[PDB]
């Protein structure tokens, strides 16, 4: 954020919207600079997000962050199947598996 | 009444950043205007990356050159960063060329030189070579739109040419403020200001006029109801 | 030829091929039965020119949903030197096929804390939520795991 | 859901007996080609080809609609079968 | 390599009208088995409602 | 680490010395000892679950290694850390279905 | 608040919506969030609810196509939950299939 | 990439659902999107925005002689709908009296100067004989949506004001779903729903907010 309010740019219109509703939910101090309570929503690990097909921010503050996950082994590739027909069993005439 | 048209102001610094403003407009025309700017800014704008390799003595991407510690894996990856800027707009395809030797990090600059294209980046990594380690790449660098992965273009100019995949789009990034405005009379109007960041091949600007002529485009669609 | 256009002279895809399928990988040729053509193909081939050949493809292709570039090949005869194989076989050839796995939809994440899922959905960039200063996020995980 | 449905189980005594002379009549239709359909041309269900719309070819989505209209008899012993496998292998030829 | 775009376009012919069956893992009840008009999609996995 | 370590699929430094040449395809050291090591690189060899399982080199030219430094880096490790995955930037909320 | 006899809040007095686009479209312009107890005139009696409660029995209203049965099956004075959600379907399988 | 196809399926002067497709990858929401927030914003209708009836201090008090309460009134007011002819015209006093028992309805209006009401048997309110019906009606030419307690608008001591409902629009809903066209499967097709009060149409309102929309593109022309 500091690295904003210094490039030219103060908070911004949905940041509000987005903090008029965190005040009334309890995560901010009502009556304090915005920064104020963007620090006290950071804090919380909450910041604002802006849905992109809209523009429009998300009516709450979001947790949001760095995780490690892995890819595990088990892939659609590795596992679609189908078949028509195809090979039978000796004794049984049934299909294989 | 009615606002009238505002004051676009323009704050470009170097190739890359840009900062558009728009004041004053209609509250609520923040978003209206920033977002699908943004989402045409994200998605449709022409550029360029490299599309396919040929090296010397290699027949697939899975393949290591002595000499040289990167495997190809990791070479046809340093030249997906790789950006060229096409000067001549009628070019559609190029076909870079490289070849080094003993003791040199090949940086992206090593290139041989065309004209019509500009290495936006020369101070780029590629491949580190110690006494004894060669190299010959012919990559074939496209303007395209999009994302179009390996797996989906098959572009192979010799017969063991690697396709690779294309982060067409020259946009880096595209993020856009909306911050309150008054003309005198009128409270809660917006002031729309629109960041973008940017390769070269295309800059901030021409990348923001390109965003706005495809929307302008797409609205005449609107013409002819059934 | 098409349908060979891989192959070395010897029946082996050339390594650094792409391979998908259908290919063949390796020609093979066993002769056929007692079942040497019966008369409903005897007269069928008697019609084209071509009489009924004594041989068989029993090619090694790929399998349905697999495929890649041919990598290495290994062939192991018998008559060559260090090499001898199980009783009655002359020959054996090996393969090795490659993928560079994307990720795709089906395919399975998981962290360190037991939170597993199923990548359902990849949006653009231009769909994801994203910080004020323009920055898209990865990753939509959903609260109700928690 | 099935288009319709609520009013299908309304006519028959059991739901399975729906089933059935659906799927007859829909057999009906895929033998004789059609021809023997209580259809007009109008309510012909249709399904979009690449090219340009054309006749539903799943004679049950067909013998469902066709069972809507109420002109179709259902009911246990109406008929000899051999007196219907031809004449109406007559009245519609194969 | 064989297969021709307009296979795919016959195909969606082919499948109108009728339906499929899921079937999931124990099918502890009636349920485990219901029917549901199949959309083609591209990628491997079935979509679930 | 220490898992890095004993799974034995990263490649260390023996003893003290410098760096003779480095390549996709293997690593040669000078010792102090003025033996010269050539530790060859398991490059792109196929595990047991199909999973490549792949030595890429972590060092360059001349450079000067201390005893138990790194020399490349084990599939899964990244300069010595077993890396089982990627870290990401993950946001926690719904998202209309998927 | 109890204002003059009955308890009524001051939402319910500022905003009076004559029918229930309208109170949408305040929703829409900023004026109102869909949390907020409000006054609407929906089908004569003219109630106390939000537009959140008003938004919902349009969905349910619309999407069986009779705005009258709707009207019934729905408890609109209440949050809806996994029971009244499974009541609303079984109360609308009664009576519209 | 051809040429996206438009289609429009109106009932009558109120609604109409236009469908445009195929469209590239994120576009059914990247138009749409911004027509939703104009057609909302920004579609110039007329609007009632204040009311004074003979013997009525505020809002909240009960007119003797007379089924409804005030407030009552007021709401049947907020949703006449009425066009400007005079494409000058910006105000508009209307004038009602009437008594006894009766119910008035917007027919009743005393006419006025190419000031066209559309829906005439909307009904105002009842009076029982005895019952004294007296009103004078403010009503310009706006946008969008003003509460009444923020644009204040008193042509006279006593006068009261009423919640601004412009927008001839009365909803937006738009609805973007997968299609596709020969083997390119992810495009757009956009669906787009639009509810007026008659004063504008459906189709027409759209075209406004497309006009609008392009009116924008505009200003990025002189720097600075």
């Amino acid at each position: 954020f500091g690295k904003r309010k210094g490039e030219g740019f103060g908070v911004d219109k949905r940041e509000v919207e987005v903090l008029r509703r965190a005040e009334k939910l309890g995560l901010v101090t009502p009556g304090k600079t915005p920064e104020e309570q963007l620090k006290e929503l950071f804090l919380q690990g909450k910041v604002v997000l802006y849905d992109g097909r809209t523009g429009e921010p998300i009516e709450g503050p979001i947790v949001v962050g760095q995780m490690f996950i892995m890819k595990l082994y088990h892939m659609v590739e590795d596992k679609m199947h189908a078949r028509s027909t195809g090979p039978y069993s000796l004794i049984t005439q049934q299909p294989l598996g | 009444s009615k606002l009238k048209a505002p004051v676009f102001t323009v704050r470009t610094q170097g190739r890359e950043y840009g900062e558009f403003v728009l004041e004053p407009l209609e509250r609520g025309f923040g978003v209206t205007l920033g977002n699908p700017l943004r989402r045409i800014l994200l998605s449709s704008i022409p550029g360029t990356a490299v599309t396919s390799v040929y090296i010397e003595d290699v027949l697939h991407e899975f393949s290591t050159i002595p000499g040289v510690k990167e495997d190809v894996v990791e070479i046809i990856l340093n030249l997906k960063e790789l950006v060229v800027r096409f000067l001549n707009p009628s070019l559609q395809t190029v076909t870079l060329l490289l070849k080094a030797e003993g003791p040199k990090e090949v940086k992206a600059r090593d290139f041989l030189p065309v004209a019509d294209v500009e290495i936006m980046n020369p101070d780029l990594h590629i491949a580190t070579l110690e006494e004894g380690g060669r190299l010959n790449m012919e990559v074939r660098v496209d303007r395209g739109v999009g994302y179009v992965p390996a797996e989906k273009h098959g572009i192979k100019d010799r017969i063991n040419a690697i396709p690779v995949d294309a982060v067409f789009s020259p946009v880096r990034r595209v993020a856009f403020q909306v911050e309150d405005t008054r003309l005198g009379q009128r409270t809660d109007l917006d002031k729309l200001t629109l960041r973008i960041w940017t390769d070269g091949s295309v800059t901030p600007l021409e990348a923001l006029n390109q965003a706005v002529e495809i929307l302008r485009e797409h609205l005449t669609y609107f013409s002819n109801p059934q | 030829e098409a349908a060979l256009r891989d192959l070395d002279e010897e029946g082996v895809v050339r390594i650094g091929a792409e391979v998908k399928p259908g290919d063949i990988l390796v020609g093979r040729t066993s002769f056929k039965g007692e079942s040497e053509p019966t008369p409903e193909e005897r007269l069928l081939r008697s019609i084209f020119g071509e009489k009924a050949r004594d041989v068989k493809d029993t090619s090694l292709r790929v399998p349905p949903g697999e495929g890649g570039i041919v990598v290495r090949t290994v062939r192991l005869r018998r008559g060559d030197p260090g090499v001898e194989l199980k009783p009655g076989v002359r020959e054996v050839v090996r393969v090795y096929v490659a993928q560079k796995r994307k990720l795709q939809v089906g395919d399975k994440l998981a962290n360190r804390h037991g939170n597993k899922g199923v990548v359902a959905k990849i949006l653009p960039v231009e769909d994801m939520p994203h910080l004020p200063d323009g920055t898209p996020v990865d990753v939509i995980l959903n609260p109700l795991g928690v | 859901a099935e288009p319709g449905i609520d009013k299908l189980f309304g006519m028959v005594d059991s739901k399975y007996r729906l089933t059935v002379v659906v799927a007859k009549r829909a057999q009906q239709l895929l033998r004789h080609g059609f021809k023997n359909t209580v259809l007009e041309p109008e309510e012909r269900p249709k399904m979009q080809t690449l090219e340009g719309l054309f006749d539903d070819p799943n004679a049950v989505t067909w013998a469902m609609k066709e069972l809507l209209t109420g002109r179709l008899v259902f009911g246990e012993n109406l008929v000899p079968e051999d007196r219907l496998q031809k004449e109406m292998e007559r009245l519609y030829p194969v | 390599r064989d297969i021709k775009d307009e296979v795919w376009d016959a195909l969606e012919e082919v499948i109108h009208g009728k339906v499929v069956l899921l079937n999931r893992a124990p099918t502890l009840h009636r349920l485990g088995i219901q029917a549901f008009q199949p959309v083609l999609v591209e990628g491997q996995s079935i979509q679930l409602h | 680490e220490r898992v890095v370590r004993d799974s034995l699929a990263a490649l260390y430094a023996e003893e003290d010395g410098e760096v003779a040449k480095v390549d996709g395809n293997r690593i040669v050291v000078r010792y102090e000892d003025g033996r010269l090591v050539e530790y060859p690189l398991r490059r792109f060899y196929r595990s047991n679950q199909g999973t490549a399982l792949d030595q890429r080199p972590r060092v360059v030219v001349g450079q000067r290694v201390r005893k138990g430094d790194l020399l490349a880096d084990g599939p899964a490790s990244e300069n010595g850390f077993l890396a089982l995955g990627q870290n990401v930037l993950v946001a926690i909320m719904p998202f209309d279905g998927y | 608040i109890k204002v003059a006899g009955r308890e009524t809040s001051v939402g319910r007095l500022k905003y009076v919506f004559a029918n229930p686009d309208e109170a949408l479209l305040a929703v829409a312009h900023g004026i109102v969030d869909l949390q907020d107890v409000v006054t609407v005139r929906y089908m004569g009696k003219r109630l106390e609810t939000s537009p959140g409660r008003i938004l919902f029995a349009r969905i349910v209203a619309e999407a069986v196509e009779d705005e009258k049965v709707a009207w019934e099956l729905i408890q609109l004075d209440v949050p809806q939950e996994k029971n009244s959600l499974k009541d609303l379907v079984y109360q609308a399988f009664l009576r519209l299939g």
